[PDB]
């Protein structure tokens, strides 16, 4: 199909309080 | 960055867009749909200063802080996965009883390294 | 405070066979 | 729109952006992120024709038919929450086995007026 495109950090804080 | 944040020598230069009220503590998405709402409303340029001891936003026009967050109260920070420059963080407004994610437009970085940088806070102030 | 932002179609086909 | 639908005169001018695989026969997020893919990949375009008898894109330039989507295989369709001309559905590709989202930019119309239209022709093609 010419027209299908083919397919190809963040912190959670443990000390919140 | 590491020994930058733990040293209290860690800075970066940013546009500051504001805060919205958010409904969940923490989530990529969560954020980038705050940074919509920030987008769609003029940011500040000023320095934002990462250490155990809180992020702290110093406007570079009037030399004031206008953000001052104690570590502890952060719940969650990510770069934007659809800006390479945006960042934001989530956290908890103990007066009002509210989640509030705040955002950034880094001037020299990705919005990699600040998230990167803030996680080392997280990390230097639950060791403390 | 003033750095604050205040806050201001889709079908599924019942047919899909 | 629909009585337009119901007697095959309606379509609309569109540039159409191609396809992608996704992993959810539904939801505005994953419609809106088969987008961005889409997007990060030249338009052709067209006419894209609704009714019950299907969805059918056919080029300007070629005036050839190059989307043939039956109704019975489309499983959800909606606007671009964050580009107003912006529209997509996801189908079933039975030979292939696979969820695919194809998506469109509206030349002359909202993309909430396409997904409309193709929401009738849910109705109707569940009719007959």
């Amino acid at each position: 199909n010419p027209f299908e495109v083919l397919r190809q950090a963040c912190f959670e804080n443990p000390g919140l309080n | 960055d590491e020994e930058a944040v733990r040293s209290a020598t860690c800075s970066f230069s940013v546009k500051y867009l504001g805060c919205v009220e958010v409904f969940e503590s923490r989530g990529m998405q969560v954020c980038e749909e705050a940074l919509k709402v920030l987008r769609q409303s003029r940011p500040v340029r000023g320095l934002l200063h990462v250490s155990g001891d809180g992020l702290r936003v110093v406007d570079d026009e009037t030399k004031g802080l206008i953000v001052d967050q104690t570590i502890e109260k952060v719940s969650f920070c990510a770069p934007d996965r659809n800006h390479e420059r945006g960042f934001s963080y989530i956290c908890r407004d103990g007066t009002t009883r509210r989640w509030m994610c705040h955002g950034f437009l880094a001037c020299k970085d990705s919005g990699e390294r600040l998230s990167h940088a803030v996680g080392c806070a997280f990390a230097v102030c639950l060791e403390r």
